[PDB]
């Protein structure tokens, strides 16, 4: 016999495309998402913002009585 | 290798890619498309090596 380095009956193939998924949102969805969390935000930054301007009312309104 | 084949290139199934423009993101292009080309080449290399001689 002889024993060579042969193929054993065919081998399987190996694939040459550009795979790519290109996957994640679209530019509608992601840029809708953004600008609601960042209203979302704004709305709450709001509210915080008019609460501690209540507060620092009452600070003013301690330095008033405070003073004379 | 497709104009004048100095070996058994003429048996194997592969396609040099053509430059369009004059710059070298185009000619990377090229490059890394003969890279997957020459994978190509040795599938097929592997799937039709005869045991002949050294």
């Amino acid at each position: 016999v002889k024993q060579d380095m042969p193929p054993v009956g065919g081998y399987g193939p190996i694939d040459y495309k550009r795979n790519l998924p290109r996957r994640g949102l679209s530019g509608y969805s992601m840029f809708a998402v953004g600008i609601g969390a960042l209203l979302f935000g704004y709305w709450s930054m709001m509210r915080w913002n008019r609460e501690r301007r209540r507060l620092q009312i009452e600070d003013f309104e301690a330095r008033i009585a405070l003073m004379p | 290798r497709k104009t004048q084949p100095y070996d058994v290139y003429d048996q194997v199934e592969f396609d040099v890619p053509i430059g369009s423009r004059g710059d070298c993101y185009d000619r990377y292009l090229c490059r890394v498309e003969e890279m997957r080309q020459s994978i190509r080449i040795i599938s097929q290399c592997l799937n039709k090596m005869p045991p002949g001689e050294i």
